[PDB]
């Protein structure tokens, strides 16, 4: 994250402030989601499964969010990606 | 005449075990094992993260994982053939000795 230098006789001391993760939990992951006949890949996150639903969260922190069109992009069909699962994709334009 | 060679502290077996442990951590945790706890992650996802880091979309990997694995196996085979054929691979260590 950042460092703070410190003076020392015939030397220097660095106070390295680092980010150490903790309290990790196991989750079920998937390579892509097949809802509208095509695959949906994460844009900046990763698909996770708590056992009954699927959510999108960042890599360095657990922040589950609803799978939306703004968080994923469409690329290719579904019969190419190995291990792709089927899950619904929320579209904010439909309720609007 | 007094010239005595002392063996190193870490033996070859310990070096091999360290190398195997580092390899296992790399293949099972990507880069998180060095910064903290070894978070398990599938290898096709570590490769996707690497491609996203180098500036390539992950769909290319999710579509050509088979071709990439074949190329990696062929590269490993060629490296082994070069190490078995070319004796000047460890020339630096040979010159040091």
């Amino acid at each position: 994250l950042m460092s703070f230098p410190q003076s020392a006789p015939h030397g220097v001391v660095f106070l390295h402030v680092t980010y150490v993760p903790a309290q990790e939990k196991n989750f079920t992951t998937a390579p892509a989601i097949c809802h509208d006949g095509k695959a949906h890949f994460p844009r900046e996150g990763v698909f996770v499964s708590n056992g009954t639903h699927w959510f999108v969260t960042q890599r360095n922190f657990y922040e589950p969010q609803i799978i939306t069109t703004d968080n994923t992009f469409v690329s290719g069909n579904c019969d190419v990606v190995i291990g792709i699962v089927n899950n619904t994709v929320y579209d904010p334009l439909q309720p609007e | 005449n007094g010239l005595t060679v002392l063996p190193p502290l870490l033996t070859d077996e310990m070096i091999a075990q360290y190398t195997s442990a580092l390899l296992a951590g790399t293949i099972t945790s990507g880069w998180t094992f060095g910064a903290g706890p070894a978070l398990q992650i599938p290898f096709p996802m570590q490769m996707a993260y690497r491609f996203n880091g180098i500036g390539v979309t992950q769909n290319v990997l999710y579509e050509n994982q088979k071709l990439i694995a074949n190329q990696f196996n062929s590269a490993i085979g060629k490296i082994q053939d070069s190490l078995s054929s070319t004796p000047s691979a460890l020339g630096k260590l040979q010159d040091v000795v």
